[PDB]
């Protein structure tokens, strides 16, 4: 028999087995059942020492254990390594069980089982039936997964089931809850393994009036009194609400192979299961596919909040506990924990996600032709917006033109649809499809028969948008390589952190290297510090910067320093400096650069002055081969990948290159977490230190290098930074740039992997050209071994403002004179997400003038200057006196820890003043923006509105009358501190501030 | 001690006066889910369930709260049974006994001990069917929890699975004791002999201890 | 998990808690981390930051008395309270003294003598001894378990520098005025100095201590040292009435901060002279006054301890004398002399050269590394040949500035000791 793996899940019985569903070539399902045994490894003396024989024993030939302490020495006199050699062997029970002096606990039993076997875990094989025990049909036991996964076979494409729900619940002043609330519409799509694509909605019919039902039936509608009269092939179904229960339990019974939602565990799954109990006293039923265990719909919670570090915390993700072998996925996790965005909602999503250009065709009132032939755009997106079109209503043209569509028309490699929009300028727009915007209050507080087909196809388009994502982003081919590369289940791809990941392939590696490590003393909690983190030399440059990035700069920081904890020879403090320098000149003559490297490291215990690591950079360790695999493996799949025609395979390559590349970035912090696998302090303090001089040693090379004559002239000598080679140190090298060609280019910024180089032409394919020589040149002459550097593109106008805060114009390889629109800011407040619009507007657009203001040359600092003073000076006289008519100003935005409970840091009493003054006030509690203005009067100390009116937290209203002025808030002075950041005066334009108006009134108050 | 008169019929609020900031809103809630609850027989009747509400929280310094009343012969009272036949209630004596050195106890009631508090977190449940009524306490029994963590410095809490998240339940930041269940927490019984951990924790907050011997009945 | 629960919820932390009196340095260090072991040690909720440096073993005593009243009577067990640096000693703990924590641990058979009288009895809550003179004598022992009394025969059983004692169980109500502190001082005479005399009530945990002053405000006249070599003696002031003030070490004459060759005066006794604190407010800043106390000891001397060690009679004797082992003034013969000391050559080999030239020149662990941090070497075969100095900011107190002037010393002993070595162990 041959089958394909399709996902791995465990039984929680009192007897634990390992369940494995697999995939047929004619699509019938094979249910397959192994031991759940737990995997122990032993010596030759503990295994011949056992009094209680072991249920199974499986030798593991030779090994070769290495202890990994870390130990702290004063002096020169340093013991070896601990190392011995005895044969090993592996033991399976049954039952837990408590041994001592037992390794390699860390690694799960399903890996074990993965890996002691020798079976992928989403491999596709060809089975061998003398091991076949039929529990059932479609349901086996292999009681033997060694000798019936003895044979694999290539890939070949299987079919899948997938099940696209969304609920719509009653609404009114308070948020629906289940006791009161009912459910009004429930929409579905769904595909089997014949590929039929079937799109459902049923509506309450309890909720209209029978002659409403009745008009309903006659346009089309079928009205249905139990299950068995219910149609999958009618769009539109009325039902009543135990009927519809009941339908959403039977469709959720069922064995799909997904199940995809958005925010579907918290609220649909939960509510359905909710009402389902409390209206007929049932419960969603799942079983186990030897039909042994049955449980019932749980939806648990699991709580991981916490990064050590600086930033936030994560919050809590719901999931549902069946045993029937289908993923219930939910999209709003995995975006937020695998994608970065400003507002995690289904409308943002959608509308960042899917969009195209579209070329206007008829400006016939509000009746505009959007025609979205593949001429318009690149290749791909078209097909992707027609298709996520054919179910929807509402665009979004432009940025913030809401449009409801008249008519669609879907044609080959293109879209064609009418919208009421108003007459547009330009011919191409980028249309941005998102969900649609209706009032469900409003239309609930006027419920009938149109409002009930309206939030039908509603609820329709919100189910679908789920598939859109889950076939925009590649979920499917994800999940299999993350089963494949992470030793995991394809359920559990998403269900843990880096340091559950790395467990398999280290196990992996560790039976080919033949060595085990252990380690034993108690880690105490101590900082190591380091890095470069290079400051913005100037504050001001509107010259072209270059961009050089190294290649895996991590990775090969340790492949080179070889920093192993097996490898460490050891690390020497001192607290005199006259013991430091005599330690400096024993660590000099005794371990040489050419056969050790001696990494300065930061002194853990403040006592101590000089603290140097010691590695023997002459054998293999387990974490730099691990780092070499890593890195080949995904090089070769990017090779495999361009060199292929089927876009099934182009997918599963590109995704297998994406797994490959997060597992090999991550080891650099697996490394420096205590409750990991590979936590050696010593190894990532020396790998940080030497990534930072490797950093340091490329941004003197080139800060100040110039190219006279056709001559690279180098800034300073090339002169290697810790070890010594055979290697010239003249820094003027030929170049086959033209002679003619006289620059003066100097580094400017960089961080950790990356470095940013000023070149005073303002040329841009000529940049391009004497970049790609620099590049060139650098991996030929100034870098070294596998420190090897790629030109990324150029930064022209990269103007900073502090740290990790810079703004320029990206260009590409292949970018010429006449590139498209493509900027990049880092650390500024457009991108910051606590920043107004107005305010990134503003940002934006004084940039862009800077960039050709600058470039002038003859404009100095002082024309620029007074430029600037005289725009701001007239904006915020205008801002200030003629004021703007409508709302949407400043609309502070934060993330959720503001306006949900109170705002941060709870101001306690203040919202309380609300309460018991206004007691028809509702429950709040949202995620949307933040503000706090001042009632005060008398304009020069802030006179503005009352806080109670409108200017309170921010909420809708119906009408108003009176009002005096806007919120005012430090945004000026921000953007005035930016100013002075930018410009070169500085000093002088931070007087202006308070010289313009000087006032900083009371805040807060009431 | 006021009382509210409330749109259904239990009869034994009588609530106190450290209650009265919250048993307002209590009210709201029970303006909610009463029916649903309402509906099926309850294991105490409906006159017995907001028994627990005429104890003042002002010298209270132990909290034990259980997981919900008995399926049969509830009275209103957590840990309170006239028959003594109940496996938790004689579980609890028998520790108290082994930890004390206290023998024959022909009676032994909770509501007795000085410093300690019988509580239950839903506070009924049907006849013959444990915490039955579970998702319409849910509001009612945080909200009791909420105000009673911040009226006391200590919380016993009873079964280890039904009390796993109480971190997540208690937003208050208030020194948790986890408890186990005297018959079988998870499957399992257990013994823990913790009752010193409170004496100590309480002569740490300047306090006297618990003597586990006013709850005797001769 | 309830069978021993860490000890009852770690049920020392409480007594670490409550033992201000028992100011460990290490303890009290990591006790701000034995509170917040709720999450990682311990289980529940537990959270807490307080640390402290000093003792507190004030909770042991009563208030003060120095006024003429009618005390109360009772049975008293009186004992002599001498002056000097005290520490405490608990079945093996370190000796701390009150205020600093400075570790100066006992001989051997004091140790010895210490340890048999607690293993006698556990009651005894600590040791308060007097170090003065660099002479180990007692001066109480609370306890519960047995009278003071009985504690300090047991000791005397044991072989220890005991005070005395006397009974006053029923005395009648009496009126303690100086008669009866002429009394008490004349029942057991001066000998080592005796700063007062305390009672103790049934073994009571709270003392009561009394005195009086009896200043003479004379003159300052110099203050002199009795350096003979065995690093047993105290910078003694002396006054123009041709008598001797006593001093605990160094440490106590600078934290003096008097005036030299002034009318300064100190807070002498009636029968002894107490080395006056600084409670005033005069114009005595660090620079002026290190240099006129280094100028009256010697030049090469240095303010730590009491012992300010010579300059030219480095050589070889200093080694030997620090050693103690016999004297000798050639290589072969010290290294001999070494290999001979088993325990001396066993204790070479767990120190550096840096420390044992630290410990053969006496110099204080706090500034000499301070002084060479900011120093640059040029130095060949582990021995400085060349030194000099970088920032010169520090160099504000003449401590400093004497170590680097006889800094030649320093090497000629670090070449000494690192040539000790590369014979010794090679």
């Amino acid at each position: 028999m041959d089958v394909r793996c399709i996902n791995w899940f465990e039984s929680h019985g009192e007897n634990r087995f390992l369940y494995l569903k697999s995939r047929c070539r004619n699509g019938e399902t094979v249910f397959i059942r192994f031991p759940h045994y737990f995997y122990y490894v032993v010596t030759d003396e503990i295994y011949q020492s056992l009094s209680p024989p072991p249920f199974n024993a499986r030798p593991m030939g030779k090994m070769r254990t290495i202890d990994i302490d870390e130990t702290i020495s004063y002096n020169l006199d340093i013991k070896d390594r601990k190392c011995s050699v005895a044969d090993m062997w592996l033991i399976e029970e049954p039952k837990k069980r408590s041994i001592q002096n037992a390794t390699m606990d860390e690694f799960f039993n399903i890996s074990w089982f993965y890996i002691s076997n020798g079976i992928s875990p989403d491999g596709c094989y060809s089975l061998d039936e003398q091991y076949l025990t039929k529990i059932n049909n479609g349901c086996y036991h292999c009681d033997d997964p060694r000798n019936c996964f003895a044979k694999e076979i290539p890939r070949f494409d299987i079919p899948r089931s997938y099940l696209f729900l969304d609920i719509e619940c009653h609404f009114d002043k308070k948020f629906p809850s289940v006791f009161i609330n009912p459910i009004s519409h429930t929409s579905y799509c769904y595909i089997d393994l014949s590929g039929k694509r079937l799109l459902f909605t049923l509506i309450n019919e309890e909720m209209l009036t029978e002659q409403e039902i009745q008009e309903a039936v006659d346009r089309g509608c079928l009205r249905i009194q139990s299950l068995m009269e219910m149609d999958y092939e009618r769009e539109l179904v009325l039902c009543s609400e135990i009927v519809l229960l009941r339908i959403a339990k039977q469709l959720l019974e069922l064995t799909f192979d997904y199940v995809v939602t958005f925010n579907g565990h918290n609220f649909d799954l939960r509510y359905i299961t909710n009402r389902l109990e409390l209206l007929t006293g049932e419960k969603i039923i799942f079983r186990s596919p030897d039909k042994k265990e049955a449980v019932h719909l749980c939806i648990y919670e699991r709580n991981q909040s916490s990064h050590k570090g600086v930033c936030g915390m994560a919050n809590t993700t719901f999931h549902v506990n069946n045993n029937n072998g289908t993923i219930f996925f939910d999209l709003y996790s995995f975006i937020q924990k695998s994608e970065k965005l400003d507002s995690y909602k289904l409308d943002s999503i959608s509308k960042n996600a899917f969009s195209c250009m579209g070329k206007v065709l008829n400006r016939g009132v509000r009746e505009m032709t959007f025609i979205g032939d593949d001429t318009t755009d690149a290749k791909g997106k078209a097909d992707t917006f027609a298709k996520v079109l054919t179910t929807g209503n509402y665009v979004t043209v432009d940025e913030d033109i809401i449009c409801k569509v008249i008519r669609k028309d879907i044609l080959e490699n293109g879209f064609k649809v009418v919208l009421s929009c108003p007459t547009l300028p330009n011919d191409i727009y980028k249309l941005s499809f998102g969900k649609d915007d209706i009032d469900l209050a409003q239309m609930y507080k006027d419920y009938n028969l149109n409002i009930a087909l309206d939030m039908a196809r509603y609820c329709i388009h919100d189910a679908c948008l789920c598939q859109y994502l889950w076939e925009y982003y590649g979920v499917e081919t994800k999940t299999d390589a993350g089963a494949a590369t992470y030793v995991l289940p394809q359920s559990m791809v998403f269900e843990y952190r880096a340091s559950t990941i790395i467990k398999g392939p280290l196990l992996k590696l560790l039976l080919e290297t033949k060595t085990i490590l252990v380690r034993s003393e108690t880690k105490q909690k101590f900082p190591y510090e380091g890095g470069k983190v290079f400051a913005p030399k100037q504050k001001m440059f509107s010259n072209n910067v270059l961009i050089f990035d190294y290649n895996s700069l991590y990775p090969n920081v340790c492949i080179f320093g070889n920093l192993s904890p097996e490898t460490l020879v050891g690390v020497v403090v001192s607290t005199n400096r006259l013991e430091e320098e005599i330690n400096n000149q024993l660590l000099l003559q005794k371990y040489p650069p050419p056969r050790y490297i001696t990494v300065h490291c930061e002194p853990r215990l403040p006592n101590l002055i000089s603290e140097i690591a010691i590695f023997d950079r002459s054998i293999e360790g387990t974490i730099p081969r691990l780092l070499r695999t890593f890195l080949a493996e995904r090089a070769r799949y990017k090779k495999m990948l361009k060199q292929a025609t089927s876009s099934t395979e182009k997918a599963i390559y590109d995704s297998m290159q994406y797994t490959y590349k997060i597992v090999a970035n991550s080891v650099y912090g697996l490394m420096g977490f205590r409750n990991s696998a590979l936590y050696s302090y010593a190894s990532a303090k020396s790998c940080t230190s030497i990534g930072r001089r490797m950093i340091l040693y490329l941004e003197s090379v080139l800060n100040g290098a110039e190219l006279s004559n056709g001559m690279l002239r180098f800034a300073n000598t090339l002169s290697n930074p810790f070890y010594m080679d055979d290697r010239d140190i003249n820094p003027i090298v030929k170049t086959s740039l033209p002679i003619d060609y006289r620059f003066r280019f100097r580094s400017v910024y960089g961080d950790t992997d990356s470095v940013f180089t000023e070149i005073d032409s303002q040329d841009v394919d000529k940049s391009i050209e004497i970049a790609k020589e620099l590049e060139r040149l650098i991996n030929s002459r100034v870098l070294f071994n596998n420190f090897k550097i790629e030109f990324e593109a150029v930064y022209k106008n990269l103007i900073m403002q502090s740290k990790k805060k810079y703004t320029t114009m990206k260009y590409s390889a292949s970018s010429n004179s006449k590139s498209v629109p493509e900027r990049i800011n880092k650390g500024t407040s457009e991108t910051r997400r606590d920043v107004s619009k107005f305010h990134k507007n503003m940002i934006k657009t004084y940039k862009t003038r800077l960039s050709e203001m600058l470039s002038e040359g003859r404009m100095n600092s002082n024309q620029v200057c007074i430029d600037i003073l005289r725009s701001l000076e007239t904006d915020l006289r205008s801002e200030f006196d003629s004021r703007s008519s409508p709302l949407e100003l400043f609309m502070l935005s934060r993330m959720h820890h503001s306006n949900y409970k109170s705002a941060d840091n709870p101001n306690m009493y203040l919202v309380t003043e609300y309460n018991k003054n206004n007691p028809e006030t509702i429950e709040l509690g949202e995620r949307y923006y933040f503000a706090y203005i001042c009632p005060a009067n008398v304009p020069w100390t802030k006179k503005l509105v009352n806080i109670k009116t409108y200017e309170t937290i921010i909420d809708r209203s119906f009408k108003l009358g009176s009002n005096q002025r806007i919120f005012y808030e430090v945004y000026f002075k921000r953007l005035t501190s930016e100013i002075v950041n930018l410009l070169d005066n500085k000093v002088l334009c931070i007087s202006f501030f308070q010289r313009m108006f000087g006032s900083r009134p009371t805040f807060y108050e009431a | 001690m006021n009382s509210v008169t409330i749109s259904h019929a239990p009869y034994t609020i009588t609530y106190h006066d450290d209650w009265e900031p919250v048993m307002s809103q209590l009210v709201e809630f029970y303006n909610e889910v009463a029916s649903w609850l309402l509906r099926d027989e309850t294991s105490p009747i409906p006159d017995k369930f907001f028994i627990q509400l005429k104890q003042p929280l002002r010298n209270k310094r132990v909290c034990v709260c259980g997981i919900d009343p008995y399926p049969k012969d509830g009275t209103g009272v957590p840990f309170e049974s006239p028959n003594f036949t109940k496996k938790s209630i004689k579980e609890i004596a028998s520790s108290i006994s082994r930890l004390t050195g206290v023998i024959d106890y022909k009676g032994y009631n909770l509501n007795i001990i000085d410093g300690v508090i019988p509580w239950n977190y839903y506070l009924s449940c049907k006849l013959g069917e444990t915490k039955s009524h579970a998702i319409y306490w849910d509001k009612i029994s945080k909200l009791l929890l909420q105000h009673i963590t911040k009226h006391v410095s200590v919380l016993y809490c009873l079964g280890k699975t039904d009390f796993s998240n109480i971190r997540a339940k208690l937003e208050s930041p208030v020194t948790t004791i986890v408890g186990y269940h005297p018959a079988a927490r998870d499957h399992q019984f257990e013994k823990d002999r913790s009752f010193e951990i409170i004496n100590v924790l309480l002569e740490l907050d300047n306090k006297t201890p618990i003597n586990w011997a006013q709850g005797f009945i001769y | 998990m309830t069978s021993s629960a860490d000890l009852t919820n770690l049920k020392e932390l409480l007594s670490l808690y409550k033992s201000l009196r028992f100011s460990d340095s290490v303890a009290i260090e990591k006790y701000n981390s034995l509170v917040e072991w709720g999450t990682s040690t311990y289980w529940k909720i537990g959270v807490q930051k307080v640390t402290n440096v000093e003792t507190s073993i004030s909770d042991y005593y009563d208030e003060v008395k120095n006024k003429p009243f009618n005390i109360d009577p009772g049975y008293y067990i009186f004992l002599p309270v001498y002056f000097g640096s005290v520490f405490i000693y608990s079945k093996g703990k370190n000796m701390v003294e009150l205020g600093s924590g400075n570790s100066f641990q006992i001989p051997d058979e004091i140790r010895s003598a210490c340890n048999k009288v607690l293993d006698s009895d556990n009651g005894i809550d600590f040791l308060r001894f007097v170090l003065l003179n660099n002479r180990w004598i007692m001066e109480d022992a609370i306890s519960k378990y047995q009278s003071p009394v009985n504690i300090f025969k047991l000791a005397s059983e044991y072989g220890l520098n005991i005070p005395n004692y006397l009974e006053i169980e029923i005395e009648e109500d009496t009126l303690f005025d100086d008669e009866l502190y002429s009394i008490m001082e004349r029942s057991f005479d001066d000998t080592f100095p005796k700063i007062s005399i305390s009672y103790i009530k049934l073994g009571e945990l709270k003392r009561q201590v009394v005195d009086f002053f009896k200043f003479s405000f004379m003159y300052i006249e110099s203050i002199k040292v009795d350096r003979i070599g065995d690093n047993i003696f105290i910078p003694s002031v002396i006054t123009k009435s041709g008598k001797k003030i006593l001093v605990k070490d160094v440490d106590h004459l600078i934290r003096s901060k008097v005036r030299e060759h002034t009318f300064v005066k100190v807070k002498k006794k009636n029968t002894f002279s107490i080395l006056y604190d600084y409670d005033g407010n005069g114009t005595e800043t660090r620079g002026e006054v290190i240099k006129r106390i280094i100028d009256t000891i010697g030049r090469d001397y240095y303010v730590n301890g009491k012992y300010f060690s010579k300059v030219g009679i480095a050589g070889l004797k200093q080694l030997t004398n620090k050693l103690d082992i016999n004297e000798c003034a050639t290589v072969d013969e010290l290294v001999d002399e070494i290999n001979k000391s088993g325990t001396v050559k066993r204790k070479i080999k767990n120190q550096s050269v840096f420390d044992l030239s630290r410990e053969c020149l006496g110099y204080p662990e706090a500034d000499f590394i301070t002084l060479v941090n900011n120093m640059r070497f040029k130095i060949e075969n582990c021995k400085v040949v060349n030194f000099n100095i970088e920032n010169t900011n520090c160099l504000n107190n003449p401590s400093i500035e004497t170590i680097y002037g006889n800094f030649n010393q320093f090497v000629s002993i670090f070449n000494t000791v690192t040539d000790v070595k590369k014979r010794l162990f090679e």
